[PDB]
RNA sequence: AAUUUGUUACAAUACACAUUUUUUGGCACCCAAAAUAGGACGGGAAGAGACUUUUAAAGUGAGACGUCGCGACCCUCGCAGGAGUCGUUCUUGACUUUUUGGUCGCUUGAUGUUUCUCUCUUCCCGUUC
């Protein structure tokens, strides 16, 4: 029914956690009603920062269903 | 419905927020639904096992969200009338 | 701004090959072309194949449901 | 064609056609025959129940439904058997029902 | 109605001393007020009765009581309570 | 058709809700509403025993049974009994009516 | 204890201490004021009661004296999806 | 389900006739006929009691090893052994065997 | 009068006491001068309703005993209660306070009524009875009340416990 | 560019597996007819998980995917 | 020389909705422990074994978040959810200002999560046959 209004984080670069264990960092693209989330340059955060770190893809998009919180590490 | 009416009557003042995952999310509330789903600003989080740390900015789901603590005064308010 | 169901219609056309990871109880990741899909994000892949979490089975064209759905990732 | 077009009666046309012809037609030439059913819940425990009557979200009364669980700890396992007369059964948490022939 | 205490022992707890006032002033009568809601401490404390014939038993009888060390200094309040 | 319909014309009639949880209510059946949110009067609610040497019950259901403040200190075995007790309708699973009432006039 | 309406639903009921039951076995007990269409409900002053794992033990089928961790939260707004039960504590002042 | 007038061909026997011998069949049917107008609803509890139970496609009655159904037909007169009991006021004790068929025959 | 069920039901118990739990019960048309000669039967009335804290204060009661299994009750004012002897078996794991100023209590019949126990109580108030006069009443106290949070406002001294948990030994 | 539904109705009376969610129990059978919500209904189907199954009704809910 | 009837508006209840944001379920699983014909079971205290620490002598499985508490060589004055203003008449509305505890030890507060590995003797108090 209405959009989610996550117009002032768009562009910025975001980290929300997927589920219970997972936590996902990338620039917000995009999101609809649904509050499904597409950004860019994914990053799946872990433990040891630059060691078990690993890039996921160009563009990933997120069901959001999975998504719990979504905080933007920016401005 | 009443309930979500009183969230959105809390706008600007701090409240604490308790999603399904155990997190404890306390801190003033900028926006809010009628999905129910808020974004917080300062925030001061406290994980499931207790680790806390502080955000500036944050936004959750509303369907993740369990229970709200809504300043006290806000009881009277004219919505109960 | 680029909605989501807009890059997956890019993820559609482009043709490039995508990994999805599925909810964290099931235990597999699938990966193939993302043919098309719905607005209940329930999509069907070509020449899928399953992996656990790069031995799997390959799978076909497969309709996989959204319910299950949480990353869908090139 | 989405549902919000149709009028009152379409959707009455509708739902009549989806369980004449459509999938919960096997629940309801299940009805009409009087043969039993195996309906596995997500419980896992399962039911052979003859069904009364049935509905859109699958929820269905039974009567003379009889009730299999079995438990195990450790590996050590045992069956368990408990009879109802009557029954009433929530939809959401069946995942399989077959006809018994 | 309300009784100002005063001259009391500071080192003693908040939730503590307003139990232990209240243990006081129940013999007298039905205590309305737990504690007072300022709450700075060091004998500071208005003790709301429903009766002002309780109260004033109180103020008779608790002047200069030994509570935790200290001798309390019982009074009767300037204005009213925002309760009563 | 809604079958939710029917339960409205079991009010006042002796029902056992067994929920999610294990958890299984006996009592008298009041208005049921259209989401299958059923009330009842004069409820004892308790959980099964699974033998099986003992092994562990529900750890969640025996946490929300000692909570309602029904459970007495001296009942030897998991069991609660209290008046009104409201249920939400998501969290019913299976509903054992009295074998006495007749469906063939009521599923009508 | 507290005899409620024999028919009495929550609409009927207003102000009185209520006692709720969650789906994660904790319990917010405290007087009801609104509630919805899906039933999410306000309470006024609220206590979440829990039980100890090693209470949650001692639960188990053998005078019992259970140690109920508990903290106090004012006004609240309770979510319809957690909400698995309620019941009745006491009646309105 | 007929809208029209026409003849249709069933047995009431089914598995029990074929398992036993034709005198005694006829018998349990009417221990059966006297009792599903006794058993106003809990004939489909007492028929379905056992939901092992099927009724074959062809059949009517539902096919079984046919020692519940002495157990059923058992249960079926002591509800019409009360029935017939209630509306005289006899004691179950008073009930006899002469007294028995007297209620299965008349 | 005597404490019935009717004088229960009577009772005022709408003004809750707001420093813990709900339900400040006062029985009979009002239980500050309710004088309750004998001892506190129909206890059952009440049905354990609600720290629930009941106000007995200005009245008869010579024993603290004849309660009901009550789980709620964590409060007890007593004040101005001829108590002589409070042994019981109801109110033991229940109750977190118990104030008894003003009463005929004996420094050796508060000592034999309770037995001792492992734990009990948190806050007790004693004062204005015989016993509290009696010579090493404070230490005998404290010895019976086994553990203690209060003797009469001030706190055992945790020295003084230690002391006392000495002489026990 | 097929979408899910006309996919589906393309599989009518063909062999398919559905993988449930839970045990990667899947059952392997000819399809009769799906719903709106995908309920499916199966012809013949097996149980793998072993088993022969005379007729199926799956409910839309525990499906994972769906194969030829 | 207040009652009843009719009409209008508002509020509440029942006629709705299985597709990621509440009600047609991501569902379920760790596993194992009492039987007899003076005896069990719980709580408290003491001793010992095995654990830890120092170079024989010291207490009881170990390591991590918080939670409100026992001390204080510190701070601190001491009587006012409420307060002020304006409208209005003997206490009401509209508009503004914003909680004691601020801290440190704990020579083991006291106490819950979460990982790993494997108790006996003596006295005192309650329950049961």
């Amino acid at each position: 029914v209405s959009t989610p209004e996550l117009k002032k984080y768009m562009d910025k670069k975001i980290l929300l956690n997927i589920n219970g264990s997972r936590k996902v960092a990338g620039i917000l693209r995009g999101y609809d009603i649904f509050l499904n989330v597409v950004l860019d340059d994914a990053m799946e955060i872990n433990g040891e920062d630059p060691a078990n770190n690993h890039q996921l893809g160009l563009q990933t998009v997120i069901r959001g269903n999975s998504i719990i919180s979504l905080e933007a590490l920016d401005a | 419905g009443i309930p979500v009416k009183l969230l959105n009557e809390a706008q600007g003042h701090i409240v604490s927020l308790e999603l399904t995952t155990g997190a404890t999310y306390r801190g003033k509330l900028v926006e809010s639904e009628d999905s129910m789903n808020v974004q917080l600003r300062d925030v001061i989080a406290t994980e499931p096992q207790g680790a806390v740390t502080h955000m500036d900015q944050i936004f959750v789901r509303g369907s993740q969200i369990k229970f709200i603590v809504v300043p006290d005064l806000l009881k009277n308010a004219p919505l109960f009338k | 701004m680029v909605p989501p169901i807009n890059c997956i219609f890019n993820f559609l056309q482009q043709q490039t090959p995508v990994t999805i990871w599925l909810f964290e109880q099931i235990g597999i990741r699938i990966k193939g072309k993302i043919v098309g899909f719905d607005e209940f994000m329930n999509v069907v892949i070509d020449e899928a194949v399953e992996i656990p979490v790069e031995k799997g089975t390959p799978l076909g064209k497969i309709l996989l449901k959204g319910d299950n759905i949480t990353l869908i990732t090139s | 064609r989405p549902k919000h077009e149709l009028s009152r009666a379409e959707l009455e046309e509708l739902e009549e056609f989806e369980f004449k012809h459509g999938p919960m037609s096997l629940i309801n030439d299940a009805m009409v025959t009087r043969t039993p059913v195996i309906i596995s819940l997500r419980n896992n425990h399962k039911i052979i129940a003859r069904v009364k009557a049935f509905d859109r979200h699958c929820n269905m009364v039974l009567e003379n439904v009889k009730e299999l669980w079995t438990e195990k700890k450790g590996k050590n396992v045992i069956n368990r058997e408990r009879f109802i007369s009557k029954l009433f059964l929530r939809g959401d948490s069946v995942i399989v029902v077959l006809k018994t022939p | 109605n309300t009784l100002y205490v005063s001259q009391l022992n500071e080192k003693i707890n908040m939730q503590r001393l307003r139990v232990n006032l209240f243990l006081l002033f129940a013999t007298f009568g039905e205590v309305l007020k737990v504690s007072m809601n300022f709450k700075k401490q060091r004998g500071q404390a208005f003790i709301t009765m429903r009766t002002i014939d309780q109260a004033s038993l109180a103020q008779i009888s608790l002047n200069g009581e030994r509570f935790f060390g200290k001798p309390l200094k019982v009074e009767f309040s300037k204005s009213e309570t925002k309760t009563l | 058709m809604k079958l939710v319909n029917f339960l409205k014309k079991l009010r006042n009639e002796q029902v056992t809700i067994e929920l999610k949880n294990g958890t299984t209510v006996w009592g008298t059946l009041q208005s049921v509403s259209p989401q299958m949110n059923a009330i009842l009067t004069d409820v004892k609610l308790t959980l099964p025993q699974p033998r099986l040497n003992k092994l562990n019950s529900n750890g969640i259901a025996m946490a929300s049974l000692y909570l309602t403040g029904g459970q007495q200190p001296t009942a030897s075995d998991n069991i609660a009994s209290l008046q009104y007790i409201n249920i939400r309708g998501n969290t019913i699973r299976q509903i054992i009516l009295p074998d006495s009432l007749n469906l063939d006039s009521l599923l009508v | 204890k507290i005899q409620v309406a024999h028919s009495s639903r929550l609409a009927n009921l207003i102000d009185y201490k209520l006692r709720v039951l969650t789906q994660d076995g904790r319990v917010y007990i405290g007087q009801l004021m609104a509630f919805d269409k899906h039933m999410n409900l306000v309470l006024n002053e609220c206590i979440e009661e829990r039980v100890p794992k090693t209470q949650l033990d001692k639960l188990r089928p053998r005078t019992l004296n259970i140690k109920v961790e508990k903290r106090v939260l004012g006004l609240t707004i309770l979510r319809g999806e957690q909400i698995l039960s309620t019941v009745v504590e006491d009646k309105p002042l | 389900k007929a809208t029209e007038p026409q003849m249709v061909l069933f047995n009431i026997y089914d598995d029990w006739l074929d398992r036993i011998s034709s005198y005694t069949a006829f018998s349990r049917l009417t221990l059966l006929l006297r009792a599903l107008k006794t058993n106003e609803e809990s004939a489909k509890m007492i028929l379905l009691s056992d939901p092992t139970i099927t009724i074959k496609s062809y059949h009517l009655w539902p096919s079984f090893t046919d020692e519940q159904w002495i157990t059923i037909e058992s249960q079926m007169r002591d509800l019409i052994l009360t029935e017939y009991g209630r509306k005289y006021n006899v004691n179950i004790s008073a009930l006899t065997q002469t007294e028995i068929k007297d209620i299965i025959l008349g | 009068m005597k404490f019935t069920p009717s004088i229960v039901i009577d009772a005022p118990q709408y003004y809750v006491d707001h420093f813990n739990g709900k339900y400040n019960v006062d029985k009979c048309v009002i239980l500050r001068d309710l004088q309750l000669e004998t001892d506190s039967e129909s206890m059952p009335s009440s049905l354990k309703h609600l720290t629930h804290i009941l106000d007995l204060t200005n009245n008869d009661l010579i024993m603290i005993p004849d309660l009901s299994r009550r789980d709620d009750i964590h409060t007890l004012l007593l004040g101005r209660n001829n108590i002589v002897e409070v042994d019981g078996r109801l109110l033991p794991m229940n109750v977190q306070n118990l104030t008894l100023s003003n009463n005929s209590i004996r420094r050796f019949e508060d000592l034999q009524r309770l037995r001792r126990a492992p734990r009990t109580l948190k806050n007790l108030t004693l004062i204005g009875n015989q016993v509290c006069h009696l010579a090493n009443y404070r230490e005998h106290v404290l010895r019976l009340v086994p553990h203690l949070e209060t003797l009469d406002f001030q706190n055992v001294t945790a020295e003084e416990r230690k002391s006392a948990m000495s002489f026990p030994r | 560019p097929v979408n899910p539904k006309p996919f589906l109705k393309g599989l009518v009376n063909h062999r398919v597996g559905v993988k449930l969610k839970f045990n990667s129990t899947e059952y392997r059978g000819t399809l009769v007819s799906t719903d709106n919500y995908f309920n499916l209904q199966l012809n013949e189907a097996e149980e793998f998980v072993h088993g022969t199954l005379g007729e199926i009704f799956i409910r839309c809910n525990n499906v994972l995917y769906i194969r030829e």
